[PDB]
């Protein structure tokens, strides 16, 4: 892992054209990148500094993949061979369906390669989005620093829109510090530095909740902390005790000299080896005052395991952007599906026209838009390993009946994807029955196909596997499931199966400790049914627990089942594949999963958590509650809790009632916890997925992002986390217990 | 082998002085006492409450013509108030946030600060009159001897006498081993107390400019100490949760003014102006009144969210003005 | 550290000579002053 | 290899203490003998309207009539500056123009832009094309009817033969994007400003660099002369004139003043020497005294940002032309 | 790298070896142009109306 660094050709700057297509506007400006490596601020056509948020740059293509203009004026001005080398679109957007297109033809050659590259390189990391709380209020200091009118300087209309919660105590606070505050004046920005931002911070909001900390811990009537009462607060609060004390032994004091030293303003308690109540409001939000620890977001897995041996992200009908009846079918969501971290995609292929032979993907019969084959594939091969080069599943839904567009898309997979494909098997696993499948290790930036070899909707009615199409498919066959104990005797893993949700709710229910043994060796696949026509969710955590690994989801629509999916995910690197627990992929080791007592084998631990306070949840006057779920095994889950909902007293409410007990937690390796703040209203602020199995334990901040896991710049939560080790008709029995995983 | 010699003739004095305090104990004040009435149900009301302040409040102080109050704020801004018709008279800037004292003039005139950055910025009634600078850490309380004499409290073991026009250190108080935290002057304002970190105050004269009289007891901090309206006794409120009471002509303890249901430090203390009522402040968001001849409480002043921390009576006891950590300021009667 | 040991006990040797004024009269004198000052508190 | 640097090192130490031994008073200290100006008022005469898009660069007439006018859309109108009359109207088959010039003469109008070469015409057609640079055209100046002398950002300038197509003298020695120069009175040797915070004085016969100038942190958007040529004036991006000479090798004065946050783009100096005028993107434009270094003036009329700014040859008018797609002559 | 690094040495060289006349004898030059040629500057003096060229 590396901190995000900006090289000296961003920073000094290079000439761009910031073109447009709709409104047919030009200009000529100068793109530059902050050092921090916050914003992207280019001077406007009226003197204006413009922005673009680092942070919600989905993807920066250049060369042939960029777009070209459709309009024949603005091919005129441009210059419209080698002229389109030095095009470059950024996109931007909260979710995958709404994004907005940034196009810059670069002036200079070989400034758009570098241009491109070092912006993609920026907006894919991982300390910049689970970055402390320091730093996301350094960013929106530099946003409103950059963000200067045509004299040169901070606006005052800028800082009542950021903390545009009340106005009383902004214009108050800016007076009481030296500066200018009336309604239509301007601040210089060699005089609003970052001290004089901090201390207006300070008078902005009353912190009690950290009043409480000091009082707990016996900052009574000296105004600092000692070195032996910072030292035996962390390595009594701020220490998880389910860690081994031999590898991760607890602070020495010349650690604590050191953020002492790094925290501290103050120069007499400097040399003194004390910390006073400014350097512990700064120590809370440090970088080592994390809510989780930095192995627990990148790529630290054991990533030899066979394939049926991970949860693989997964999505069904990536098409269309809208619901399955009467959508819009379209070849964006491949690119912003395969960027967000998908790994399996549905290709629904249709026969071509007597015109010409061209195979083209829409879903049947239902009026919607047709897109070709071939540019999706193209699409494919473009946003593939982008992100993470881990392999997709091409799912194919076939449906051409001709021999001569079967013959076509078997050379267009060909001649695309190149040797991303894999066409022959492996020298280690043969296709025998009795070995097991390769390793994500092993198949690193291959492209797998799934076709047929020699309440469902239209995937039922399929046509018939030709020879020149299943040349392709070797590693993962789909079949027609017969029973659990008809695929047992069998035993070829290189095959899988394909449930639709209602009849995997048949042998959920019916069967699952067969069905957890079944994934042990091949995989599954479950789609959700076809009455789903408004494009809703069903939970993936119900078919998470049995063991299933390619639970598919709509991208397009965002509740708490897709929530939940791309918050699990961005864990392991954002690499797609999640390891299951060590009970799900032994051989011997079997356990029930709809227990309700604990397991010989797995630890169980328990959490309680409390609400302290949070800060600058809203835009306006109003409450919040916060939502406290919690999903995994059926027993685990339990997402009654609600905190009550405060008054809106000031930016920051604090709340003031008991803790939430989860004492008993049965696979604690699999379940996540989901704190989402809301408004009074039903209005949605802010969320965030935390695993337990890697959470920490003491007063925290929790920074909460929005509904499509983008990191919001200001608000954020503060917690308390006490996570420690546990001390001590069937249709209707397992249907009961699913009640609250279900909806 | 020869620090052992001194080391013993150091404790061997230790002994001879606690063998002399034990020969003038005699009686405690509540067995001379114990025939005396109670004083009752001291019932009282919030007269002012006094908002306009963005942080907490370190410090407050009353006028000698008990009609105006000085209360340093948190965010660097004195403000001077008329506690009869509410108005803000005065609002004043400061360079640095972090302020942990303030003053009053006895004229009426001159006005004091302090804080985390050294120095105390005498203002004028408005504008700087002077920065003294010399301390090598925080100043914790100063007082006004007059118009031309400041004496302060800073947290490097050192109390010191200053001079108001030429800014330099006239006699200087060592002798202390802790952080010095609080400070109160006499009434005859030729002596004054110094209620250091480690357990002990001490009695300094300003003239010989030396101890004289110096008093163990506690086993915490010192927050708070405050003189009874004769000049011959005071009471220190500790962290321990026990305000004492001392006597200058006996130098011994008298009371102990401790309680069980309470085991919050002390903020702020302050007698009264018949010396009959111990007003005491407590870290728990609750000032307490003590009686300060029976050594039980009387009366109950609870109306602050977050703790009490400053806390003072005027000079002919018509009001008591207390000021805490929620940025609102409380005039009780 | 050695002159410290003899500045600690000349200020001891300070303390030593003083008045002895005994506990009972200086509680007698006490009680005295607020039976004087008992008629000017306006909060009793 | 270091030992280069080393003896670089000493030489420049060299220039170094000389200069510190040459700077023996100062400007700002010989003139309080010399009564202020004070107040100047300038006032909006001619509007020259007609143009489509932004303006990005100008030049008077030597007869001190007629002034072209290069905007965004493609289009070197040729006005008149006492009639408001469009005498011509020239399309270039190019969007983005950013210098225009004008002649001693007055029969031939350069131009240029991003398309990096020079379109010299004749008053109208194109009569010569001048290829031969690598990167963009920033600013183009005459010598007579058959030379230029044109600034591009590859690093260089170019001297061109007008008749033959052919570069001359070919002025490297810099090493960032040359954005302006300007020309002595007497067209011998010229500056080129660049946007490495350093102006040099290169000359049109030798080829080479006699002197350099050294002083500000950002880029150098306008160099104007002194009227005598023996000063001059780079304006830069940190809102800070300053004064130079082509003697001493030394900086003289700075035009700095707070509430002046935002980088200037084009400057001028007057006819005698005793003004100097200034364009800021603040929108307005700041007539300094070249002396005492205080304001004189606030030419406020524009509603976006001031991209030229030109004085004439018998010094009465200035002409400014902003992104609003207008001209103001000022008088 | 190389030529270059002869070339800077050389232009350095080129450059110290110069006259440079002191900053009072060019101020001095300076300010007595400005006085001497401001009786024929029209924009510090006011324009008479009748030939004002834009009026
Ligand atoms: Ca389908």
């Amino acid at each position: 892992l590396e901190p995000p660094t900006v090289v000296e050709t961003l920073r000094r700057g290079s000439k761009f054209i910031k073109w447009d297509e709709e409104t047919s506007s030009r200009n000529l400006v100068t793109l530059r990148v902050d050092p921090n490596g916050f914003f992207l601020y280019w001077t406007g056509p009226n003197m204006e500094v413009d922005t673009l948020d680092i942070s919600s740059i989905r993807d920066t293509r250049t060369g042939r993949y960029a777009r070209l203009p459709k309009d024949p004026k603005i091919r005129e001005v441009l210059g419209f061979a080698r002229l389109e080398e030095k095009l470059m679109t950024v996109v931007s957007g909260p979710d995958p369906v709404n994004t907005v297109f940034l196009n810059f033809m670069a002036v200079q050659d070989d400034t758009a390669k570098v241009w491109s590259e070092e912006l993609f390189k920026l907006a894919m990391n991982i300390l910049a989005q689970n970055a402390s709380r320091n730093t996301f209020l350094r960013k929106a200091y530099t946003k409103l620093k950059l963000q200067v009118n045509q004299d040169g300087r901070i606006p005052v209309k800028n800082i009542l829109k950021m903390f545009s919660a009340d106005k009383k105590r902004v214009e108050t606070a800016l007076e009481s510090c030296g500066l200018k505050f009336n309604r239509s004046e301007s601040i210089r920005p060699d005089e609003f530095s970052l001290e004089i931002f901090e201390r207006f911070l300070n008078k902005l909001c009353l912190r009690p909740d950290i009043d409480k900390i000091l009082l707990e811990i016996g900052a009574k009537g000296k105004p600092y902390l000692t070195l032996e009462q910072l030292m035996d607060f962390i390595n009594q609060k701020q220490r998880d005790p389910r860690l081994n004390e031999v590898l991760y032994p607890p602070l020495r004091p010349s650690q604590a000299r050191l953020l002492i030293e790094k925290y501290e303003p103050n120069q007499q308690f400097l040399e003194r080896d004390q910390m006073s109540m400014e350097g512990f409001s700064r120590y809370l939000g440090g970088e080592e005052n994390g809510i989780l620890p930095l192995e627990a977001l990148d790529l630290s897995t054991d990533m030899t395991q066979p394939l049926s041996a991970y949860f693989i992200n997964s999505s069904h009908n990536t098409y269309l952007t809208a619901g399955q009846l009467a959508g819009t079918s379209s070849v964006e969501m491949y690119r912003q599906a395969l960027l967000w971290g998908c790994r399996c995609v549905e290709l629904d292929v249709w026969k071509g026209r007597p015109p010409e032979e061209e195979p083209f993907i829409t879903h049947g019969f239902t009026m919607t838009t047709e897109v070709p084959l071939r540019d999706v594939l193209e699409a494919i091969a473009e946003t593939a390993f982008k992100t993470s080069p881990y392999p997709v599943i091409l799912s194919f839904e076939n449906h051409v009946d001709s021999a001569k567009q079967q013959a076509k898309m078997a050379e267009y997979c060909r001649s695309i994807f190149g040797d991303a494909l894999l066409i022959e098997p492996l020298d280690k696993y043969p296709l025998a029955p009795g070995v097991p499948l390769p390793s994500p290790q092993d198949l690193m930036g291959r492209i797998l196909v799934k076709n047929k070899k020699r309440d469902e909707g239209t995937a039922s009615s399929e046509v018939n596997a030709t020879e020149e199409m299943s040349t392709l498919v070797n590693y993962i066959e789909p079949v027609k499931f017969k029973s659990f104990e008809a695929a047992r005797k069998r035993n070829k893993c290189f095959e899988m199966s394909s449930f639709v949700e209602t009849k995997a709710m048949e042998q959920l229910t019916k069967s699952p400790m067969e069905f957890v043994e079944y994934n042990k060796q091949q995989l599954s696949r479950i789609y959700p049914k076809g009455t789903r026509v408004d494009s809703s969710n069903y939970m993936p955590q119900l078919f998470w627990n049995v063991g299933c690994q390619l639970v598919a989801l709509n991208f397009q629509t965002l509740d708490v089942a897709m929530q939940l999916n791309a918050g699990v995910f961005e864990y392991n690197g954002r690499s797609g594949y999640l390891l299951k627990p060590e009970f799900m992929r032994r051989p011997d080791k079997s356990f029930d999963p709809f227990t309700e007592v604990i397991v010989d084998g797995i630890v169980a631990n328990a959490l309680r958590v409390k609400v302290i306070s949070g800060q600058f949840l809203s835009d306006r006057k109003v409450g919040i509650y916060v939502e406290v779920d919690m999903f995994g095994l059926p027993v685990d889950t339990r997402r009654k809790y609600r905190t009550r909902t405060s008054q809106g007293n000031s930016f920051n409410p604090v709340w003031d009632e008991e803790p939430f007990d989860f004492p008993k937690v049965v696979l604690p390796t699999l379940a996540s916890l989901r704190i989402a703040a809301f408004e009074e209203g039903g209005k949605f602020v802010g969320h965030r997925i935390l695993p337990v199995s890697a959470i920490r334990s003491g007063y925290h901040y929790v920074c909460l992002r929005n509904e499509a896991n983008q990191p919001l710049c200001l608000p954020a939560l503060l917690i308390y986390t006490e996570a420690s080790d546990y001390i001590p008709s069937l249709m209707d029995q397992r249907a009961r217990q699913l009640a609250a995983l279900i909806g | 082998s020869e620090l052992d010699q001194l080391r013993q003739e150091a404790e061997q004095l230790k002994n001879q002085i606690r063998d002399a305090r034990k020969a003038c104990a005699d009686a405690t004040l509540s067995q001379i006492t114990n025939n005396i009435d109670p004083v009752g149900r001291i019932q009282m009301r919030t007269r002012r409450t006094l908002r306009g302040h963005l942080a907490k409040i370190y410090a407050m102080h009353w006028g000698t013509d008990s009609r105006l109050l000085v209360s340093a704020s948190q965010d660097g801004k004195l403000i001077i108030w008329d506690s009869y018709t509410t108005n803000k008279v005065h609002a004043i800037p400061l360079r640095s946030s972090w302020v942990m004292t303030c003053a009053y003039a006895p004229s009426g005139n001159y006005v004091a600060c302090g804080g985390l950055d050294n120095i105390c910025s005498i203002y004028n009634l408005v504008r700087v009159s002077r920065e003294l600078a010399g301390h090598t850490g925080y100043l914790s309380c100063c007082r006004f001897l007059d118009d031309n004499q400041i004496v302060t409290s800073s947290g490097d073991t050192t109390c010191a006498l200053w001079d108001i026009e030429t800014g330099q250190q006239t006699t200087t108080f060592t002798g202390h081993t802790g952080d010095v935290m609080s400070l109160s002057l006499a009434p005859d304002t030729r002596l004054f107390v110094s209620g250091a970190c480690d357990a002990s105050a001490k009695l300094w004269d300003v003239r010989e400019g030396m101890c004289r009289q110096t008093f163990t007891g506690h086993e915490s901090d010192i927050n708070a100490i405050c003189f009874f309206p004769n000049g011959n006794a005071f009471a220190t409120g500790s962290d321990d949760a026990t305000c004492r009471l001392f006597d200058l002509r006996a130098d011994q303890e008298l009371m102990t003014y401790s309680h069980d249901n309470i085991i919050c430090g002390i903020t702020s203390v302050s007698f009264s102006k018949s010396g009959r009522l111990l007003l005491a402040g407590y870290d728990d968001f609750n000032c307490n009144v003590w009686d300060a001849l029976k050594a039980d409480r009387a009366g109950v002043l609870a109306g602050h969210d977050n703790r009490v921390s400053c806390l003072g009576v005027t000079d002919d006891g018509m009001a008591v003005a207390t000021g805490s950590w929620d940025s609102f300021l409380k005039i009780w009667n | 550290s050695i002159a410290q040991a003899r500045k600690l006990v000349e200020q001891l040797k300070m303390e030593a000579n003083i008045d002895r004024i005994k506990v009972s009269k200086a509680a007698a004198d006490l009680m005295a002053y607020c039976e004087a000052h008992a008629k000017e508190d306006p909060l009793l």
